[PDB]
DNA sequence: TACAAGGGA
């Protein structure tokens, strides 16, 4: 089961995924160059953004958070318990189990049947060479193009400076000689209307990549190395991992910032066979593009279920209107 | 050199133009080697007569007599192409500077000099041709091309030979 | 004079022990007409220092020695006066031929 | 079936087809020199680009993915199911079929009979010498010239640093004592309007290159080593392989980057008989050249069909408007 | 008919006609030395080029491709159907027809009557010693002199290295002992504005070299060994072979490179008689040279028809403003 | 005028070891400076990292970096205005970029 | 020299001692694309003048130098002849280069 | 490197 979600969301007072200035009182958000038509030829502009690697890490965090409560949650790595995404790193032979057992770095089938995190998000074992591509692909989050055009520049990244109070046992602040660390560090914050185009394929859950189909008697029999109940639990957990994505658990500095989050609109397409990925909501004319993509792909012979959040998406297209992202994930899991 | 039915025979004559004595002529006599029936298949670079004489002069160490006396070489070839014997090469260049460059080329050592030339001749025939052209006409790029062709296939190209080549460049 | 060290550094990019085979840089620097292209070629050749040092450290053999800054300025201070390309050619080919020496680095 | 595809697509914040970084923590994106006319005289500029080899690999991946569902999908290499692009490397005599059967490499007719991937994308076995040229031609992806003109380069790239967190059971970063891997790598991301072109010579599928024709009674006729159903099935498999490239499945680092990848404009031509290759979309003045080519080629009497997307193409040429790429491939598959 | 074509064709990111040797890796492209002015003493520069042998082979391929569809396509060599250029190699004294018939290489008349490829492109039979000069000649693809002078030699080449992803069935990248083709290799891609010149001599097709005339009624009647319809079909196929010529089918590595073409300007002359060759487009002042050539050849008393694309020429003489190379060949075939 | 050595020494701090800061981006951007404006911008990004390096050198027990003097900046400015030829601009660009990679003994 | 003074004032913002680091204003000055953007950039650069002016005497080192009226009016006059960003970028980077120089502010 | 063409007793 492969599902694509793409839409526009509103961010305010966010300091998510900064470069990191270093150690002198300055932290600044990551910025990337994007191209816009701006009715004067294509031009390049710097805008704040959050990388898709961090979004994938947060999806891993959500999946491991929602997978512990499952009865089959013991088949997991303890490294995922502390929300660490190291997987196997460099120069590692045995991966310890959350139950305390150990798993060899070879026999990919054993790895995927014992560790669900590596089964879903992939892994890498340079010592032997076992590999597995991620089943969830994350895209960059960028401010939408029409917002950039209609904001006429006017850089909206604001630098808020604030101090780290260090009061000594005598109630005074001195210098480095007396052992006092008084500093005033600055953090950047941004606002705007961003877009997301998360895509995730769940048809290879529990299926080793080195042997997807068995061909017992020249029939397409999937090579499942785990129990069907465990596979269903894993796919349901991976699907419900989207709950914190569109609620406000994306970004760093959540303890001190917790960005003002709201979902403006989105469109989701779900199916079983391979389907074209939806166009990102960054562009102005993405709703019509997705409408055409759905309309002609349905006529081509693909069984696709379409869900929309307050988007008309044209007419004569069978789509379900969902009032929330959690409603959409409930609709996605009811058909599993 | 045989190469099946046909046969290439390269014949050289060494000629003075100014003055010679007995000792010089016996030094020239030492160059002659009896029964040069090389045949074989791996030693196929005996075609391209200039390469064949370079190979012959590689293993000849009679004397470096002509570094003080002027001498010339007259060469010709004989062919057995389908039992059709004729002479198809009569170019007349000299012999002094080639062996002079070889002799200034081999001061540093022989263990990495003779095998160097042999490997470049056997493996990089095009590289050997570039090297011999560079020796004949003193062009800088020839040495670089020969060294690159040698290194590409199997030649070690030690440091001392590089230093000797640089000293030859001056 | 300050040619052996740059020769070793350039040969570090050609030896089989370094399975990277950067022949484009040496071919470009060998075929140089005037100052700008040879300077760009030598810059590109010396830009590959971090990967060479990391590969040498991971292999176990001693890391390559980058040419010292003391003779780095020597290249410049000798090269501006070479207005004629002809006398520039001898050094442009000397560096290339020194780049192809054995230079046993990792035993 | 001879098909030519050309057009322009906008990519934002993509790291597709990097250079791997060699043996350095820095990771470089591939650069190449391109020629720009300009009003001051011809110049050469370094721009990011995508090699055609990886595009061909993704096309093969899409082809095998769409061919698995086909009932004739058993005639596939075992390596194809794992997306292993290598085909009959040095030192191997036989091939392993998808069902586990062994296929000899001494006959090209059998090879194309029971190996669809070798039939479409060609193959080469250096030992036995059997050979077949690929039926798919992919061109390099370069930014369009006028984009380089007004954008005047700006280096079109940004560098983003990502950390590698290695937290042990005790929660320590470690420093050269516990074998930690809490390092810091970086990636390069580019953007701009690029051009693409693809050639599909789907006229030799199931036909050995040695004996294209039979000449039973001096009457030319195709020499097909398989039933026409299998040839047709491979035809629509190749046609539908275009879908998971124009949807966003082009390039590497999909799990972390997933390029935004909007399709701007395109022009397609299709014919039964041989046709000249369509002009690539890199050049600014390519619409008029393609229009003239199509008009004067149709004047020659060639039975060709032209599809346009976001291209006027004039009025003299009879072309059918298309709204999406899958609509285009549907139109292609209607006329077998 | 006698036709001469000369012009300039743009090109970028092309790995065409490389040496491909020099050990095992680093496929490095072919180059040639050319003499230029550079406002000083004549200087020789080292630039990428394409050998005319490749152009001749591709012209043969195009001629075969456009000649199979003709009703006279049976009169063709068996090797031609395979695009094999080994025209009467060592040892053999007979050739195989397309339908399986055999022909003895004894007299030129029978060879040119029954075999079409050996007619247009000539042939050599060492055993019988038969000779026939090819009727098509091509020059090298050299970059134009003014472009070389203006770019001041940035080496006009780039090196792109890429690997094979040959992996074992177990999913691990084995070492050399295990057996794995995971290896790196590099390719050289060139760019720039190139000039070309190709000359055809279709006035002698179907005429044996030994006896061009027969002199029955005391006039030099050409010795046409085949029917006039077959000769016309051969001429039109040879002309139409130029349609895929200037479209992207003159280079190697088409499966991974597919060089990007756009013919910027050219001139063609046709006078069905002995005509001097035009000036190659490599020289920067070839426009005026060709203009003088055509105008004073017309004034001399020869009937030359001139077709021009994107050149002002002299605007005082009858020249057809052709807009495409295939439009040009349509004009050529409409006057046969 | 000797300021080339100083600016190259400063740029060498962006690639060298014992620093954990490897910004090949700015060094390559300065190296490939086709025009003067992007060269000046690359120099600006190179200088923008001065506080981090000058703090961390003392933080890691290393001598302070040789930050270019204002006279060097004035020389760089003047030379960029009387040099409008791309030919000399390219050679000067590679001249100050070449010093970045060397065997500098920043930390004894 | 009518530009060294404003550069010195900008360098006064970020330097050794002087515990008020404002990199945002310097970047805005350097990154500015339109001449007005340069205007607000220099405006926020100047608005911190009283800060340093009264804080310099808090530690005893000599007070900094505030740009004179003639130079700032001359910059204002140079503003309205740059019709293209091509010279605007070079002007902005020239102004912002002196910020990170080795200035002896107050020993 | 394929073919021819040659020098003599």
């Amino acid at each position: 089961m492969y599902v694509r979600i793409s839409g526009r969301i509103r961010l305010n007072a966010h300091s998510l995924n900064a470069q990191g200035g270093g150690g002198t009182n300055y932290i600044e958000i990551t910025k990337t160059k994007v191209t816009v038509r701006t009715e004067n030829g294509w031009t390049v502009v710097e805008v704040p953004a959050i990388t898709g690697n961090m979004l994938k890490h947060w999806h891993f965090v959500g999946f491991v958070d929602y997978f512990k409560t499952t009865p089959y949650g013991v088949n997991l790595t303890e490294r995922a318990l502390r929300y660490n995404g190291t997987r196997f790193g460099q120069g590692e032979t045995t991966a310890t189990k959350a139950n305390g057992a150990t798993v060899q770095l070879n026999d990919e089938a054993t790895i995927i049947k014992e560790l669900a995190d590596a089964d879903v998000h992939g892994f890498l074992a340079p010592k032997t060479g076992r590999r597995r591509v991620s089943l969830v692909k994350a895209s960059f989050i960028l401010p939408t193009e029409d917002f950039i055009k209609e904001v006429e520049g006017e850089r909206l990244i604001t630098a808020i400076k604030h101090n780290r109070v260090d009061v000594d046992e005598k109630g005074a602040i001195g210098s480095s000689k007396e052992g006092t660390a008084q500093m005033l560090f600055s953090r950047e914050y941004a606002t705007g209307l961003y877009g997301f185009s998360i895509v995730l394929d769940l048809g290879l859950v529990g299926i080793p990549q080195g042997l997807p189909v068995k061909f017992e008697e020249n029939q397409p029999r999937p090579n499942i190395v785990i129990d069907p109940n465990e596979r269903k639990a894993r796919i349901e957990s991976a699907l419900k991992a989207l709950i914190p994505m569109l609620s406000g658990y994306i970004g760093a500095n959540l303890a001190r910032s917790f960005p003002v989050f709201k979902v403006e609109e989105l469109v989701a397409i779900a199916s079983e066979g391979p389907i074209p990925a939806l166009v990102h909501g960054f562009y102005e004319d993405y709703i019509e593009a997705n409408r055409s993509i759905i309309k002609n792909a349905r006529a081509l012979g693909f069984n696709i279920e379409v869900f929309t959040y307050n988007v008309d998406l044209g007419e004569d297209i069978e789509a379900t209107k969902v009032s929330s992202v959690e409603e959409l994930v409930a609709n996605l899991v009811k058909m599993v | 050199y045989a190469k099946g039915d046909t046969t290439w025979i390269h014949i050289y004559q060494i000629a003075p133009v100014e003055e010679v004595d007995m000792i010089s002529i016996l030094s020239l006599k030492d160059l002659k080697m009896h029964l040069p029936h090389y045949y074989e298949s791996n030693l196929d670079f005996l075609i391209n007569r200039r390469l064949a004489l370079l190979y012959h002069l590689l293993h000849s160490e009679a004397l470096e007599l002509f570094t003080e006396k002027e001498f010339v070489i007259h060469s010709y070839t004989l062919e057995r192409s389908g039992n059709n014997q004729a002479i198809r090469s009569f170019e007349e260049e000299e012999i002094g500077k080639l062996m002079d460059f070889l002799w200034k080329l081999k001061r540093r050592d022989f263990y990495h000099a003779i095998k160097f030339i042999d490997d470049l001749l056997k493996k990089a025939t095009e590289g050997a041709l570039a090297l011999i052209d560079a020796i004949m006409n003193e062009r800088l790029e020839g040495f670089y091309t020969a060294l690159k062709l040698g290194k590409k296939a199997g030649v070690v190209s030690s440091r001392e030979i590089v230093a000797a080549l640089e000293d030859i460049i001056c | 004079g300050w040619i052996r060290n740059i020769g070793r550094y350039l040969s570090y990019l050609v030896d089989d022990t370094f399975e990277e085979y950067a022949y484009d840089v040496v071919d470009g620097i060998a075929k140089a007409r005037t100052q700008e292209e040879l300077l760009e070629g030598v810059y590109k050749a010396l830009r590959l220092a971090p990967k060479l040092k990391k590969k040498a450290e991971s292999k176990g053999c001693p890391p390559p020695r980058i040419p010292s800054p003391e003779d780095i300025e020597a290249l410049e201070e000798k090269v501006e006066q070479l207005s004629n390309p002809k006398d520039l050619r001898k050094l442009a080919v000397s560096l290339a031929l020194w780049a192809f020496a054995s230079w046993n680095n990792c035993p």
